[PDB]
RNA sequence: GGCUAAUCCCCCAUGUGGACCCGCCCCUUGGGGUGUGUCCAAAGGGCUUUGCCCGCUUCCGGAUGGGCCCGCGUCCCAUCAGCUAGUUGGUGGGGUAAUGGCCCACCAAGGCGACGACGGGUAGCCGGUCUGAGAGGAUGGCCGGCCACAGGGGCACUGAGACACGGGCCCCACUCCUACGGGAGGCAGCAGUUAGGAAUCUUCCGCAAUGGGCGCAAGCCUGACGGAGCGACGCCGCUUGGAGGAAGAAGCCCUUCGGGGUGUAAACUCCUGAACCCGGGACGAAACCCCCGACGAGGGGACUGACGGUACCGGGGUAAUAGCGCCGGCCAACUCCGUGCCAGCAGCCGCGGUAAUACGGAGGGCGCGAGCGUUACCCGGAUUCACUGGGCGUAAAGGGCGUGUAGGCGGCCUGGGGCGUCCCAUGUGAAAGACCACGGCUCAACCGUGGGGGAGCGUGGGAUACGCUCAGGCUAGACG
RNA sequence: AUGCGCGCUAGGUCUCUGGGUCUCCUGGGGGCCGAAGCUAACGCGUUAAGCGCGCCGCCUGGGGAGUACGGCCGCAAGGC
């Protein structure tokens, strides 16, 4: 099966291109706990289509480019813009923590 | 430690540090000894204790005991060594073993024969 | 190109055979696509000799070639026999 | 806040008695009375009802003891001689149905919360589910 | 090699009788009788309680000393009935008394156990009508314990047999003592066993 | 510079079919069909030559082998915190079997990072192994799978397939040849030599077996392989005798001078018969080939051994190797003598400066036994990194205090969803190993046959308590 | 020498401070004895060191040493 994902939209600069997100939570392998850890794709977007903070799915695809593995399938959900505001700032954090 | 800490951080598994570097890893090494003194034990005891000092294979150097009661080794003398320290004398890991290249068993010893490299007695 | 022929699995002395399907290429005593029988030389048991004949068949059927011995065997066991 | 429910009810229990109360009120919920229902079909509590305590609802726990007892130290020997939770917050344990325990060699119990419901070990082992594994008692 | 040696010494070690010499460890000359005591100078001296250790070494001893195995034959030959299912310390035993130098003994083709195992080294025994030579062979029940034909008429052999004459054997067997044959037909057990031994011991010495 | 053959190279021909641009239908990423237009095939050889075999060409399919891509898993240091220029995406392009910054031009300015990016250190990874009650720790030698390298670095060519260990070009180090110009090499293939090291084998036999290349075969090749040699390196089996035999010979040890000890141990009596010497003597091996039938099937039917005159069978036959550690407690085993803070022992506690069960011998004892000790290393013990399974008033350990970001965690009721969770089904979990069962070598070690298990992940179906989520209520928390 | 939050588990006694029907009861804070329980002991004990759940900080033999090197901060002192 080519697999599917679901995300959201992170953000859209690049021509032709957003950036998904996608968390998975899993038990952990000793403590047990479930723990929640997310990936970025990087999804290919042929028509500007897809709007930041929208929330698709994500496939398997031939590849586009280099880092380029996945094509977004469809519209789940429009306009969750928190999700977007949480990433946004988890990396507004890293301003801190240096030198 | 809760358990989000325990996966945030987790458990230090903790390494050692081996009390040997006969090293190399290996479990014996040859040697050519530099010194060959007579000490004076820690503080409990009170003796006259015979080791050299020895040159390695490994570009080490050491001070080494010599275990039985007579030897024969001079300050050129090549010779095979143990590890394994002495509690009462101040740097010294390793042993030396008697039968092995030149420092050689001890004469007349009639027991522990395995160590101290002695051969057996003949008998009529 | 594949292949049906005797592998060596005994011991030293005390040879068996698992007569395996495999690619030529392949090593005698490694990965084969599967086992479809044995043999044993010194026959120290009533039954010394196995087969499956349809899955021989189906083998040869998309063109696995035998050896000498592996054909022996297995005609033997009656993959051929037309009767 | 509370922060586990359930592991203050088996809590609040465990503190009635520890010091021998005949009764005990826990603040009160569907799972809790399904944990509930499970202690006395099991007998454990005398049984429990649900009462209004100024409006707030609430079920009052009854507990069993043993009877008294010799020399020093009359107190009777509890019936629930612990009682302890085993998935929390923030630590969470599911079992599938080969890996439902079996509590001090059977003499008790392990409340599984299922798919099926709320059950007991052999309920689950026998009724062939798995689920997330509350608590433990004897 | 076994241990080759003085022999009604470990009868005195172990202080109890395990008879490894055969006749006369019949007859009242075994040294137990008038020397129980151990061997050594201090043989004569008081004994110190033993430790919890030396109770299960010496147990484990006598077991052992009886049918004179190797320490390494013997350990493998546990572990090999810990893992076999069900109770090992009697499933040990059926397979110690299932050795054929010891099923040779207690047929009564030889006198001592070690007598025995000679015995079954120059192969005066077959086993199924197959000779075998090998103290250490597994007798599976139903086999069926020869002298072998050949041999059948030594004055050794024969010697034996004419003093075991009407004597019964151990239930777990049979025999026909003219004609030589005789047929193993089940383990053996605890009970069905003389044993000097507990055998709980033994498996508490290979606790640790 | 000249000669000539071909299954070598080239041009027309035929087009079953196929390639390609453009149209159309279906399909849905470049899958399939289709219609015109252009382009593309081939080699002959052997026979008993009128017919067969060995080949050749285009195409469709099968099969086995692989290329590339993705989810997830995969050591240490945060005293490594920022990293990034083909770097991130885009059009168009080159390259390839094929997607791709794989490469190029041009355009945009992105991409990654405390969920550890960048950096440094170590490291082939896995099946499995060792250890552990388990969870887990440790490891990856031999056997199997995959990777990578073939003196160091770069690069292509040939080809179905390589960027190629016994192919090639170039730079570099080293060795050897050198008419001083210039050349020749590449055991991390089997043996072997040298060095280094604590240490690691024969410059053997053989193509008989199995496998592989070429060949119509006959056959040739094969340091794959199958054997033998070497070394207690490990595992398993086996011998150094059995029964009798003293109220217990001498010697050696201690004595309370009565004796206790070694100890049935020996001597000797009887019996068996390791080694060893004659005689037979293998399976491993029925195909390829041979004839019948039609070169099928089927049927018959002869050659073919390295190991080896070894295994084994039958025959005769001799009492025929014992060593090592330990004996103060942990720990099974005790006494005299000798030494006198010496000589020494020692894993930890710690013995020895006069009566030492600790040192050095002797007698006796315990443990193992063709072994037994030592050292190195790993797990264990060690619940001493505590998931199972620890702690922090005084023992090490609560941050000087707060605000609050990421993050973790979340009251009561109802409903939708089914992401976690659970169950069923099935796919996968190669073989070896591991567990069980019978079996094969006299047993075992070793081997074979069969069985069963299995975390995890793919797929389909189902459950809805708890967890999540979406929607709606509540007021016991919180705020007003 | 006792991180913050919440629920739960005898009393007694002194006291500060609101509300009450003000022998007293009822909230909120400070002490002392002491159920159960905990704790190596001392002690703790509704102002837990009890019973629980959440989250943060921290520990892992003594000395070398809060030293060395690195980094960060600071005018220096010297801090983390
Ligand atoms: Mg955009
Ligand atoms: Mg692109
Ligand atoms: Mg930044
Ligand atoms: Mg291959
Ligand atoms: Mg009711
Ligand atoms: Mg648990
Ligand atoms: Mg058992
Ligand atoms: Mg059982
Ligand atoms: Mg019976
Ligand atoms: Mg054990
Ligand atoms: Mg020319
Ligand atoms: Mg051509
Ligand atoms: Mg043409
Ligand atoms: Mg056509
Ligand atoms: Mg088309
Ligand atoms: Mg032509
Ligand atoms: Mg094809
Ligand atoms: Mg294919
Ligand atoms: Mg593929
Ligand atoms: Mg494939
Ligand atoms: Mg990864
Ligand atoms: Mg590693
Ligand atoms: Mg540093
Ligand atoms: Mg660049
Ligand atoms: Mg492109
Ligand atoms: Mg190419
Ligand atoms: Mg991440
Ligand atoms: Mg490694
Ligand atoms: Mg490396
Ligand atoms: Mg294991
Ligand atoms: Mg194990
Ligand atoms: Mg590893
Ligand atoms: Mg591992
Ligand atoms: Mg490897
Ligand atoms: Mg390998
Ligand atoms: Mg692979
Ligand atoms: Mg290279
Ligand atoms: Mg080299
Ligand atoms: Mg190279
Ligand atoms: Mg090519
Ligand atoms: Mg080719
Ligand atoms: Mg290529
Ligand atoms: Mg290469
Ligand atoms: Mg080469
Ligand atoms: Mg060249
Ligand atoms: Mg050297
Ligand atoms: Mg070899
Ligand atoms: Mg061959
Ligand atoms: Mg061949
Ligand atoms: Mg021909
Ligand atoms: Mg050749
Ligand atoms: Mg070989
Ligand atoms: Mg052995
Ligand atoms: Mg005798
Ligand atoms: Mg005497
Ligand atoms: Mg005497
Ligand atoms: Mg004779
Ligand atoms: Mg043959
Ligand atoms: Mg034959
Ligand atoms: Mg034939
Ligand atoms: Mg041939
Ligand atoms: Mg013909
Ligand atoms: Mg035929
Ligand atoms: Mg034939
Ligand atoms: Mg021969
Ligand atoms: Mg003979
Ligand atoms: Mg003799
Ligand atoms: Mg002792
Ligand atoms: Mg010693
Ligand atoms: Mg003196
Ligand atoms: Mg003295
Ligand atoms: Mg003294
Ligand atoms: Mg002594
Ligand atoms: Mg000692
Ligand atoms: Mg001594
Ligand atoms: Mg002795
Ligand atoms: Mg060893
Ligand atoms: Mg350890
Ligand atoms: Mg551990
Ligand atoms: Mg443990
Ligand atoms: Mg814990
Ligand atoms: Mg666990
Ligand atoms: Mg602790
Ligand atoms: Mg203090
Ligand atoms: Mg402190
Ligand atoms: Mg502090
Ligand atoms: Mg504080
Ligand atoms: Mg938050
Ligand atoms: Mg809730
Ligand atoms: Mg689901
Ligand atoms: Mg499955
Ligand atoms: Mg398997
Ligand atoms: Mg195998
Ligand atoms: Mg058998
Ligand atoms: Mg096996
Ligand atoms: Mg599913
Ligand atoms: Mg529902
Ligand atoms: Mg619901
Ligand atoms: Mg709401
Ligand atoms: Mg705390
Ligand atoms: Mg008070
Ligand atoms: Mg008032
Ligand atoms: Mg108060
Ligand atoms: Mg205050
Ligand atoms: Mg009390
Ligand atoms: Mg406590
Ligand atoms: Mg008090
Ligand atoms: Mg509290
Ligand atoms: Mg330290
Ligand atoms: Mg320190
Ligand atoms: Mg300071
Ligand atoms: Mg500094
Ligand atoms: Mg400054
Ligand atoms: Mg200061
Ligand atoms: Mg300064
Ligand atoms: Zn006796």
């Amino acid at each position: 099966p080519k697999k599917v994902l679901t995300g959201v939209v992170v953000s859209d600069k690049m021509q032709k291109t957003v950036t998904v997100l996608v968390e998975r939570q899993f038990p952990h392998p000793l403590y047990g706990k479930v723990i929640k850890r997310s990936k970025k794709y990087l999804a290919h977007d042929p028509e500007e289509k897809y709007k930041l903070g929208d929330v698709v799915e994500i496939i398997e695809s031939r590849p586009i480019s280099k880092r380029k593995r996945f094509r977004v399938l469809r519209l789940v959900e429009s306009g969750r813009m928190d999700l977007v505001e949480k990433y946004l700032i988890r990396r507004q954090n890293y301003e801190s923590l240096s030198k | 430690p809760t358990i989000n800490q325990l996966v945030r951080k987790g458990r230090e598994k903790v390494r050692k540090k081996s009390k040997v570097p006969a090293l190399k890893g290996a479990p014996f090494r040859r040697g050519v000894c530099t010194v060959v003194r007579t000490v004076t034990p820690k503080k409990p005891n009170s003796a006259l204790r015979k080791v050299a000092k020895v040159r390695l294979t490994s570009g080490y150097e050491v001070t080494a005991y010599i275990p039985g009661e007579g030897h024969n080794l001079q300050e050129h003398s090549v010779v095979l060594i143990r590890g394994g320290r002495v509690k009462d004398l101040l740097g010294v890991r390793y042993h030396i073993v008697r039968g092995v290249y030149d420092a050689a068993g001890v004469k007349d010893r009639k027991k522990s024969r395995s160590k101290y490299g002695t051969k057996k007695p003949k008998e009529a | 190109m594949v292949k049906i022929r005797l592998a060596r699995f005994g011991s030293k002395h005390n040879p068996h055979y698992r007569i395996v399907v495999t690619d030529a290429r392949r090593k005698r005593d490694g990965k084969y696509i599967e086992k479809i029988g044995y043999y044993d030389p010194r026959k120290t048991t009533p039954d010394w000799l196995k087969v499956d004949v349809e899955r021989a068949r189906y083998w040869l059927s998309v063109g696995a070639q035998p050896t000498d011995t592996a054909r022996r065997l297995l005609r033997q066991a009656g993959v051929f026999r037309q009767e | 806040m509370l922060t586990d429910p359930i592991a203050d009810m088996l809590t609040r229990i465990r503190n009635a008695t520890r010091v021998y109360k005949e009764s005990t009120d826990v603040p009160a919920s569907r799972f809790k009375e399904e944990i509930l229902r499970i202690l006395a079909r099991e007998g454990f509590i005398k049984g429990y009802e649900r009462v209004d305590v100024d409006g707030k609802p609430y079920l009052r726990v009854y507990l069993k003891y043993g009877p008294r007892r010799q020399g020093p130290d009359p107190r009777p020997e509890q019936v629930i001689h612990h009682i302890r939770r085993i998935s929390k917050p923030g630590r969470r344990v599911y079992v599938g149905v080969k890996e439902i325990p079996r509590v001090r060699r059977g003499l008790g119990i392990a409340i599984l919360s299922t798919s099926k419901g709320v059950l007991t070990d052999r309920e689950a082992r026998k009724l062939g589910v798995g689920g997330e594994l509350i608590c433990e008692v004897w | 090699g076994r241990y080759i040696g003085p022999v009604c010494r470990l009868c005195r070690r172990e202080g109890v009788k395990l008879y490894l010499k055969g006749e006369r460890c019949y007859s009242p000359k075994c040294a137990m009788e008038r020397r129980p005591y151990p061997p050594g100078q201090h043989g004569q001296k008081r004994a110190r309680r033993p430790s919890d250790y030396a109770v299960r070494l010496r147990e484990k001893q006598k077991l052992r000393r009886i049918y004179g195995i190797s320490e390494r034959q013997f350990r493998n030959l546990f572990e090999e009935a810990s893992k076999k299912k069900g109770v090992t310390g009697s499933v040990f035993l059926g397979l110690l008394e299932s050795r054929l130098d010891n099923v040779v003994y207690r047929l009564g083709f030889a006198v001592s156990r070690r007598q025995a195992r000679q015995l079954v080294r120059h192969g005066h025994i077959t086993v199924n009508g197959r000779r075998v030579d090998l103290p250490s062979y597994r007798v599976r029940p139903g086999d069926e314990i020869a002298v072998a034909e050949k041999s059948r008429n030594l004055e050794l052999i024969r010697q034996n047999l004419e003093a075991m004459k009407g004597r019964k054997v151990g239930p777990w067997l049979s025999l026909d003592v003219e004609g030589m044959k005789g047929k193993f037909l089940r383990l053996p057990d605890r009970e069905d066993l003389a044993l000097p031994v507990n055998e709980q011991l033994v498996i508490e010495f290979y606790s640790r």
